[PDB]
């Protein structure tokens, strides 16, 4: 229908009023902007002059009626927090919003037996009124008809679930910065959306009042500085830091030498003019890196100046420190998609759902008055539209994966424009993919640039155990990677300094023997370390300390470690070596930003130690290699060895499907238990690896050869155990299996003690395994190892958040939790006084 | 097979006035035999065959009497498979006549043939593995 | 439960879990079921010098999750650090 | 604005929009009614006269609305009454069913996989050729065991003994398709040298060019809304106004012998109940006129395949073309005044008795 848009008349004798009318309003009542002009017929060449007094106020009053549902008051402080009203996310608003922006993602569509999400773009709908109210105060004086939206950005708070239908969302907005630039005033606004008291997401909006502004007393800028890192190598570096008043340790006598410091500073500035600051504040924590790579606060930056040309804190940290960059670029960007989209023919649908009733998008006359090329598309429509493409292509239409999105509004878009968006994977940040996009119009002009942070697919890290080690493992990575170098070098130094051997030397050269010499002062210190290496057992409430390395006394000049083939196969060296290769690989991944913040993890046997150091940083490199060296020595002591370092113990991988299709894991359990009882030798199923395809039997090399021969015989005879025990005879199968075991046991006992285990039909021996790992044979080792673990795993390094729900232990194959149920299940598996005491007394720990 | 039945049809198409006796046998026939079911390929091809009036459709393999051939003559055989009736134009009898008086088969070979129990159509494919009804599949040169 | 008390109990639980792991069987059947089924993991990254656990996950999936993975249309990548560096580091061939 | 689209092919929306059921449902009605009118007018019949020559009518899925509509028709004056009722039923089915289950973007990884494995662009209806209903029902049972209730697939159309259609979420059917692509042997596999019973079953599966899961639990919420819209817009079908039998697509019963609302039953047959095509086509006829859309790809040729050798001739009433095999007719056969108009298809029981 046809409505009045402009009314031009004489208000008074000399005052021309051009009333610009907006008909598309909040309540349906038209809103009028009275533009006033003096008519002075004495100046015939230019008789009309604009009334510039209160002109920005008149424009703001219009925009207030269109945008804000409050009483018109421009007298509020741009420093104060803006409180937006609570917003309930309804299915109807999500429907309307998603249709308006062309977001066809299923997460936002009502489906049976399933909760409807809101897109993160919906944050601008919830937060618009709070956010936009920031550009209105009297002291932020600008012409809203010349307002440019420079940039918008969303950031999900880590842990926060996406917005849902039903959610009551509260919004706060603060002006981060308002600064006078040569070409206009920039206003940087930060909105925080919260739900149930907890913050969900931050909306960042940058607005530009085009104009000439010189009101520097109303300007201010808050910057979150990049994190700066200093490695304090010398006492000169320490003196240079102590010369800075702003450098303020909590403990003045703190030892900075060899420490890595991180400075997490924020700079608050107020302006006197364009170039000179009237005030500088630079403040924030100074953190030292601990051996676990955790950072803890040891002091503050606290710099405060009046009139200044610069921030000396940040200048110092730039010159002397290194910048820690969270974003890590891939070797080469990975093209994802080149996608066509269209801006709608009309901006009224987006205007209605967004609450952005800015006349320039809908009313030809305002767009003309504002000198625009027409009724331009909402920048926020193009944002939501390109974000829907990212979500579809980069996130494979799993909306939850999109954790951040920023867009720069480079150039204006007209309705019925064909936009081409190039999307690329360019890097990683904290396990999230970093997607760059560039939207061009039909004229190949860049209209929109930005980036998104997309969660990787749900990931599990699994850490291999013993058997997997080979000479040279991790040594390619050690050459190339600084992260891997730091892991190996720290461990190699600890081993050289403490035990007089290089774990790197053993990995690279795999020597058959290694002699440690105890000569000189350094040698006596290393000998002490070997002697001070003790089993700490409690027998009848008495500490009975035993010695590993009995042959090492105060008169020993050397100690030789012995192996048949190479020491990388001896478990006291295998364990550290594997643990380091895994931790070095993982630290390289972490350096490249490849580790999802919520990844799950498990390690197979030894793997559990690397997994815990890697994903949870429970132990330092030094603690780690020490713990697994000891663990390996505990296992070596438990097993008798010959002159060449060979034991009478081993492991076989048994495939119950390779003997007979009817031969189940209960049949294998039965057979193995019977071969154990008959011979009296050690054999147990210890690793459950692949259901009905891979079970590992550990124990006596003779018992393992007997089991191999029994299963070889059962396969060749094609005779079932479960069919006979149920359908033919009761307990006769037991007696029948005894003579089959005896046939194999007689041939096994004759063979010499270091007998080479042979590859059966259903059995393969594990190469480079000499200990019966995970058998009851090692149960005596538990108490001393427990006491050693209690000393070397410090409770301050156990971060429950890094374990809870993420770590799957080998013992209790259930995700780690600190619950009575978890403790009770651990107690049922392995009865322990400390755990039983925790279960019984659980109530006092809760309060 | 299907492909060979298609080739017979192509020959019938090319000589529409010349009578073609399409003698269909399944793998269950005596002598050199296919891997084919007796029924399935007829169910698939019967319509296309019957578009060529010069094709006289003969069913063989597995037959030895009026009783077992009658359903193929009336077409009721195809009804067990939820198809419309599919009558055939005639029958061939290979194995059935091997113990006739005038066949040169030696007396003891006739006794050997007679003593073969045979199996129903559902079991014939066991000949590929082991003796089935006294009969087995072996490979020619 | 207070953060520092939870930390103390977590320390005791972790020390006990590792101590007994020494001389208890490795329940890697149940572990694979927890991370393949209860978490519907899409990327299994094996950190090790050889593909032993990758091989095990690839066989567990083929043996008991072939219909599950089809029905829920979830694509598993089983990556070993030692072979699949290009897939883990996102460095594909030009 | 269909008149605009027909005048100017440039101003016609894209195929995806045309295919959406709020447009496709009523417009497929219009195509069928248009073919019925072209047929009646070129024979110089009234709609009722052409109707009176019919032993019966039925339709496959939404065709059943057009079948009841033409069953009510008498004169050219009152024909637009029947047209309105049909267009109105199909409008509300299209609109309500779309609102109950709108199509959403499918993950591009799923689209890329389906295209690289020479399957269709996924859709809410998957056609499986050369498997039995039991076999298909076994594979949907396996898929449905893992899936939750709102994502479960179901056999929607039993078009033939080995011609089935499964309805449900396109992603759920892509899931079924992954299970099927393991069980299916390659197309160019030679199994001639394998014993018959040991051969790997070979079959076809393609997504249908449709945009809604007809005959599925997904559309059941729309039922009550369609019924209320029909009582509001005064659309009913009375048994006494229906002059020929119209066969139910579920049990093949005459709709005229229903106790309850015929409009409610017809809606139920389209949105919820499966189409048992061989059950509904149990009628005895020498000739079947296929008005529906698709010409040689339509319901006529499907029905021919099911009825081959029973002495039924299908005529595709909507398409002028030449059949080289001449096993079914086109438009020209309806109007031909010579002997070429009365072609009978062979009944094998009678011809080779
Ligand atoms: C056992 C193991 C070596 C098998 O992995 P692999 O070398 O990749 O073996 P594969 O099964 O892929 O096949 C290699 C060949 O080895 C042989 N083989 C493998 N498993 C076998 C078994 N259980 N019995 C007999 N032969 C076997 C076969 O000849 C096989 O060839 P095939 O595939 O034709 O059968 C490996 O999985 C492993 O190291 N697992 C044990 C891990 C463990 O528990 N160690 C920790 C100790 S605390
Ligand atoms: C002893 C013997 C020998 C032959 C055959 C069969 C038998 C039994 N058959 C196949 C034969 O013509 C016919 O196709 C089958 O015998 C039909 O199956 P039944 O044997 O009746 O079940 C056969 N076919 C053919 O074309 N030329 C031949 O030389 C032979 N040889």
């Amino acid at each position: 229908e046809l409505k009045p848009t402009v009314i031009l008349k004489l208000l008074k004798e000399n005052i021309i009023q051009m009333e610009m009318i907006e008909n598309r309003t909040m309540d349906g009542k038209p809103v009028s902007l009275p533009l006033l002009y003096n008519f002075n017929p004495d100046n015939g060449f230019a008789p009309i002059s604009e009334v510039m007094e209160d002109r920005n106020q008149r424009i703001k009053e219009m925009y207030w009626k269109l945008w804000i549902d409050e009483p018109f008051n421009l007298d509020f402080d741009p420093r104060d927090v803006i409180k937006g009203k609570d917003f309930e996310i309804t299915a109807k608003e999500v429907y309307d919003f998603t249709h308006a922006v062309g977001n066809n993602c299923e997460d936002f569509v009502s489906r049976p037996d399933r909760t409807m999400l809101a897109p993160m773009d919906f944050a601008i709908v919830v937060g618009w009124r709070a956010i936009i109210k920031a550009i209105f105060p009297n002291t932020v004086d600008g012409d809203l008809l010349k307002l440019v939206h420079l940039s918008n950005g969303y950031k999900m708070i880590p842990g926060a679930k996406p917005l849902q239908v039903g959610d009551v969302v509260s919004t706060t907005a603060v002006i981060e910065s308002v600064v006078n630039q040569p070409t206009g005033k920039i206003v940087d606004v930060v909105g925080t959306l919260s739900r149930n008291g907890k913050p969900v997401m931050e909306v960042t909006s940058s607005f530009f009042y085009r104009g000439n502004y010189t009101d520097f007393e109303n300007t201010f800028q808050k910057t979150v500085e990049p994190v700066y890192q200093m490695h304090i190598k010398t006492s000169k570096d320490i003196a240079v830091l102590r010369s800075k008043e702003w450098f303020q340790l909590d403990d003045e006598d703190f030892d900075l030498l060899n420490k890595t410091l991180t400075f997490e500073t924020e700079t608050e500035v107020t302006f006197k003019n364009a170039n000179i600051f009237s005030s500088v504040k630079c403040f924030g924590p100074i953190k030292v890196e601990l051996p676990t790579k955790e950072t803890v606060e040891i002091g503050i930056v606290d710099y405060e100046a009046g009139a200044s040309h610069g921030n000396p804190v940040v200048d110092f940290l730039k010159r002397n420190g290194s910048t820690l960059e969270q974003k890590v670029n891939l070797e080469n960007p990975i093209p994802i998609a080149v996608l066509d989209s269209y801006t709608p023919s009309t901006n009224e649908p987006y205007a209605r759902v967004s609450g952005d009733l800015n006349p320039i998008h809908v009313s030809r006359h305002f767009a003309s008055y504002a000198n625009l090329p027409g009724t331009i598309t909402h920048g926020m429509f193009s944002s939501a539209s390109v974000r829907a493409l990212i979500e579809n292509w980069a996130a494979d239409s799993v909306s939850s994966r999109v954790r951040g999105y920023t867009c720069q509004f480079v150039d204006m878009v007209l309705p019925n424009t064909a936009l081409k968006t190039s999307i690329q994977h360019v890097g990683m940040i904290n396990g999230r993919k970093l997607i760059k996009f560039e939207t061009r119009n039909e004229d190949d002009v860049v209209v929109l640039t930005g980036e998104a942070e997309i969660e990787q697919p749900v990931t599990t890290f699994v850490f291999t155990g013993q058997g997997s080690q080979e000479q040279g493992m991790g040594m390619d990575l050690y050459k190339t990677s600084k992260a891997a170098q730091d892991v190996w070098n720290r461990a190699d130094n600890h081993f050289k300094d403490t035990y007089g051997f290089s774990i790197l030397d053993i990995v690279i050269n795999n020597p058959v023997n290694l002699t440690i010499h105890f000569g000189g002062e350094k040698g006596k210190r290393i000998r002490e370390n070997y002697s001070a290496m003790i089993f700490e057992t409690i027998v009848d409430g008495k500490l009975k300390t035993e010695k590993i390395f009995k042959e090492i006394n105060e008169h020993s000049t050397s100690y030789t470690f012995r192996s048949e083939k190479g020491l990388l196969s001896a478990t006291q060296f295998t364990q550290p070596a594997l643990t380091l290769m895994e931790k070095a690989a993982f630290e390289d991944l972490k350096s490249k930003g490849l580790i999802p913040a919520d990844a799950t993890f498990a390690g197979h046997s030894l793997g559990e130690y690397a997994a815990l150091a890697s994903l949870a940083d429970v132990m330092s490199i030094e603690s780690l290699v020490e713990v697994v060296f000891y663990r390996g020595m505990t296992m070596q002591v438990a097993v008798p060895r010959d002159e060449l370092g060979r034991s009478n113990y081993g492991m076989i991988a048994i495939n119950p499907g390779r003997v007979a299709a009817s031969f189940s894991q209960e049949a294998l359990q039965y057979v193995v238990e019977r071969v154990g009882k008959r011979t009296g030798w050690l054999v147990e199923i210890v690793n459950y690896n692949v259901e009905n395809q891979q079970y590992v039997a550990a124990g006596d090399l003779r018992a393992l050869d007997t089991v191999t021969n029994v299963l070889n015989f059962i396969k060749l005879q094609k005779i079932d155990i479960i069919e006979l025990q149920k359908s033919l005879s009761l307990e006769e199968v037991e007696g029948h299996l005894f003579e089959i075991i005896d046939e194999a046991s007689k041939k096994s006992a004759v063979k010499p003690r270091p007998l080479k285990l042979e590859r059966g039909f259903a059995c393969i021996p594990l190469v480079g395994i000499s200990v019966p790992f995970h058998s009851t044979y090692l149960m005596n080792g538990v108490k001393p190892f427990k006491s050693f673990l209690k000393k070397n795993i410090i409770k301050e390094n156990v971060k429950v958040a890094r374990l809870a729900g993420k770590y799957i232990p080998n013992l209790t194959a259930k995700p780690f939790q600190v619950t009575k149920e978890y403790f009770q299940d651990v107690y049922d598996l392995t009865g322990s006084e400390p755990i039983k005491e925790i279960i019984d007394n659980w109530e006092k720990y809760e309060q | 097979s299907i492909d060979a039945i298609s080739q017979v049809i192509n020959i019938a198409k090319a000589h529409p006035n010349f009578p073609i006796a399409l003698q269909w046998t399944g793998g269950r026939g005596g002598g050199h035999h296919s891997f084919e079911d007796a029924h399935t390929p007829m169910l698939q091809m019967y319509s296309k065959i019957r578009r060529h009036p010069n094709i006289m459709l003969i069913f063989g393999s597995g037959f030895g009497s009026a009783d077992d051939t009658y359903p193929y003559l009336t077409g009721e055989w195809s009804t067990k498979f939820d198809y419309p009736p599919m009558p055939f134009d005639g029958f061939l009898f290979g194995s059935r006549v091997m113990i006739a008086k005038e066949v040169k088969t030696s007396p003891d070979a006739k006794k050997c043939i007679a003593a073969c129990t045979g199996v129903p159509d559902d079991k014939w494919e066991q000949t590929y593995k082991k003796p089935t009804g006294g009969i087995v599949t072996v490979r020619s040169e | 439960m207070k953060p520092e008390v939870e930390q103390e109990l977590a320390h005791i639980l972790l020390t006990e879990l590792l101590a007994y792991q020494f001389a208890s069987p490795v329940r890697w059947i149940e572990t694979q079921d927890v991370f393949l089924k209860d978490f519907n993991t899409e990327r299994v990254v094996e950190i090790g010098p050889s593909p032993t656990l990758a091989g095990m996950a690839q066989r567990t999936l083929k043996n008991k999750y072939e219909s599950y993975d089809a029905a829920l249309s979830l694509h598993r990548e089983i990556l070993c650090y030692s072979k699949d560096a290009k897939e883990i580091y996102y460095t594909p061939d030009p | 604005n269909i008149l605009e689209w027909l005048e100017n092919p440039s101003n016609t929306p894209d195929k995806d929009y045309l295919l959406s059921i709020p447009i496709s449902c009523p417009l497929i009605g219009v195509i069928q009614l248009a073919h019925y009118v072209v047929t009646a007018k070129l024979l110089g019949f009234t709609p009722g006269e052409l109707r009176s020559y019919l032993k019966g009518a039925t339709g496959h899925s939404q065709g059943l609305v057009t079948a009841v509509a033409i069953a009510e028709t008498d004169s050219w004056e009152s024909f637009f009454v029947s047209v309105r009722k049909a267009i109105t039923v199909l409008f509300f089915i299209g609109v309500r069913c779309y609102e109950a289950y709108p199509n959403t973007s499918l993950p591009p990884s799923i689209l890329e996989d389906s295209l690289e494995n020479n399957e269709g662009v996924p859709s809410p209806m998957l056609s499986i050729s050369n498997l039995t209903q039991e076999q298909v029902q076994d594979y949907v049972n396996k898929t449905n065991s893992h899936l939750p209730a709102g994502k479960q697939v179901e056999i929607s159309l039993v078009n033939g003994a080995k011609n089935l259609v499964v309805s449900g979420p396109p992603q759920s059917l892509y899931g079924l398709n992954l299970t099927l692509r393991k069980a299916k042997a390659p197309s160019g596999l030679d199994q001639s040298r394998i014993p018959f019973s040991e051969r790997k079953l070979k079959f076809s599966n393609r997504f249908l060019p449709v945009a809604s899961p007809f005959h599925s639990h997904l559309l059941v919420p729309a039922s009550d809304l369609i019924n209320k819209d029909l009582v509001k817009n005064n659309v009913s079908f009375n048994a006494k106004d229906i002059q020929i039998p119209v066969y139910d697509t579920f049990d093949g019963s005459d709709l005229r012998v229903l106790s309850g609302s015929i409009s409610e039953r017809i809606v139920d047959c389209i949105i919820r109940l499966p189409v048992k095509w061989e059950t509904t086509t149990q009628f005895k006829a020498t000739h079947i006129l296929d008005f529906g859309p698709g010409g040689a790809s339509g319901l006529g040729v499907l029905t021919h395949r099911n009825k081959d050798g029973t002495g039924v001739r299908v005529i595709v009433a909507g398409t002028l073309d030449i059949n080289p095999d001449d096993d079914y007719g086109f438009k020209q056969e309806i109007f031909d005044v010579t002997s070429n108009g009365l072609k009978k298809n062979p009944n094998w029981l009678e011809e080779y008795h």
